[PDB]
């Protein structure tokens, strides 16, 4: 139950994480996570129902989705937990994240195909099945479509925002949630998707296993925000059309509310918070 | 009030747009005659399912960014 910085994982931890991810892919379970995420990416809208993102429930929804995935990993190997990627610290293609013993590196220039690491198409172990175009191989272009990952100063500026979220509770909002998501401001989470490129920049972004580590770090930043702002909490708190209020349940689970997910320590802790 | 329609050849592919497990959008885009899911954000910018996190000003910009992303690959119907 401890989520660790990827940069600190041992060789055995890396190996067991990769093996569990690959078993989920083999059994067909992984691709259903891709498909769930894509459904919400394509259906959430700023002027209509919005649950998985561009909305206050962006953060509890991804927290619960990551718990579903981690629980699936643990069903294969109970020692495995989701590591997190601090992209403000590990910010170049030279980071061990991108080594062949972990996620593999960037894609080749010709077609963006990842050529090394456990998830390279040549291994036979990582077919891209849930997809929006004919290509069936993992692709990346690290630093191709945006120069820089967010910096620590930029992150600190977003953590400083006291309000969790604000009307109209969508991609035009001021407040912490939308600045962390990145639709307004210096842009944290959206820009990381763009920086990785390939399937991470698309509506089928969990096809790249880095998805999970990115979101585990976004989730940590929510937890860090909570500690900075003990007097701030999830909003809205009742009666908002199209938006998940604090005590309302969330699709697809229908049985959990943002309220049930505000305190991560009920499920895991971090190596350092 | 939706954007105007468009039709052009961009990097050898036909891109078209027109006012009209996925969303309600008042506007449709096609790449070589295959529909590309696109979406408008509250500030008027656009994204698509092949470039979802990088808002661009117009639906034609979204179609062109999709062609750039695809690197010649056929789009699959959504
Ligand atoms: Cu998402
Ligand atoms: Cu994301
Ligand atoms: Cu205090
Ligand atoms: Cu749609």
């Amino acid at each position: 139950t401890v989520r660790k910085n990827q940069a600190t994982l041992t060789a055995d931890e890396k190996r067991r994480f990769v093996a569990a991810v690959l078993e989920l892919k083999r059994s067909g379970r992984y691709d259903e996570f891709v498909r769930t995420h894509n459904e919400f990416i394509m259906s959430d809208t700023d002027s209509g129902e919005r649950t998985g993102h561009r909305s206050p429930s962006f953060l509890p929804w991804h927290r619960r989705f990551l718990l579903d995935f981690e629980q699936a990993l643990q069903s294969v190997d109970s020692s495995v937990t989701l590591p997190y990627w601090d992209w403000s610290a590990d910010r170049t293609v030279r980071a061990s994240l991108w080594a062949p013993d972990f996620l593999g590196g960037t894609g080749r220039s010709t077609d963006g195909r990842v050529m090394d690491g456990p998830f390279a198409a040549s291994t036979g172990n990582w077919p891209i099945n849930v997809r929006v175009d004919s290509r069936t191989y993992l692709r990346r272009s690290l630093g191709g479509s945006v120069a820089e990952l967010p910096t620590r100063a930029e992150v600190e500026s977003v953590l400083a925002i006291s309000a969790y979220d604000l009307p109209p509770y969508n991609s035009a909002s001021e407040g912490f949630r939308n600045h962390l998501e990145g639709w307004r401001g210096v842009n944290l989470h959206n820009r990381v998707h763009v920086w990785v490129g390939g399937q991470m920049a698309t509506g089928v972004s969990p096809n790249d296993p880095v998805f999970w580590l990115h979101h585990a770090y976004v989730d940590k930043l929510w937890a860090e925000w909570q500690r900075r702002h003990p007097d701030s909490a999830y909003v809205p708190t009742g009666g908002t059309p199209d938006v998940v209020d604090l005590n309302e349940t969330m699709k697809p689970w229908n049985t959990v509310r943002p309220a049930d997910l505000l305190d991560h320590t009920a499920y895991y802790t971090f190596d350092a918070l | 009030a939706a954007p105007e329609s468009f039709d052009e050849v961009y990097k050898g592919r036909r891109i078209q747009g027109r006012p009209a497990h996925e969303h309600g959008g008042g506007y449709e885009v096609f790449v070589d005659g295959v529909q590309l899911h696109v979406m408008r954000n509250a500030d008027g910018s656009w994204i698509s399912v092949v470039s979802h996190f990088d808002p661009v000003p117009t639906p034609r910009a979204a179609a062109r960014a999709a062609v750039d992303e695809l690197q010649g690959a056929p789009l699959l119907p959504f």
